[PDB]
């Protein structure tokens, strides 16, 4: 009964609870944030191929 | 409206502030789980408030409804105060 001196818990349930959740990046926030603004800066900027400033306050010609 | 909605996106507090190990190691693990959530729902509020070509279409759900109201056969101004001011006219007048 060498083996009940041993600790119990396993190698596998010590690395499954120390690294129970997969961290986040820190460029996931930047990627994500990027990809967002870039729709904000298509939108809203005066310089973008698609500006939405002709289909909200039209023209007047 | 969805600047009146990006507002309040805007006003979210950092959350890639406690992104480091220090965070993750001294907290319980579901709620870091939940930490995680939300930080992953923020990230769907900001994908889906700054979708701003998709305001275009959604225009286009109130312009039929809106149009079929004024196509009226008494009036495209008419509405209910004017008629009612011209059912008492209609009606304390003589028959």
């Amino acid at each position: 009964d060498r083996v009940l001196s041993l600790p119990a818990v396993s190698k596998n349930q010590v690395l499954e609870n120390v690294f129970h959740t997969a961290p986040k990046a820190p460029v996931e926030h930047l990627e994500k944030m990027v990809s967002a603004n870039s729709k904000v800066y298509d939108a809203l900027n005066l310089q973008s191929k698609r500006v939405l400033i002709w289909q909200v306050k039209p023209a007047l010609f | 409206l969805s600047n009146e909605r990006y507002q309040l996106l805007s006003q979210w507090p950092d959350f890639t502030t406690m992104y480091g190990k220090d965070f993750y190691y001294r907290a319980h693990p579901e709620d870091l789980k939940k930490f995680y959530d939300a930080a992953d729902e923020y990230y769907k509020l900001y994908e889906t408030v700054t979708e701003f070509d998709s305001l275009s279409a959604l225009a286009s759900q109130v312009v039929p409804n809106y149009a079929a109201r004024r196509r009226s056969t008494v009036h495209p101004a008419i509405g209910s105060t004017v008629a009612d001011g011209a059912f008492t006219n209609f009606l304390l007048s003589k028959q």
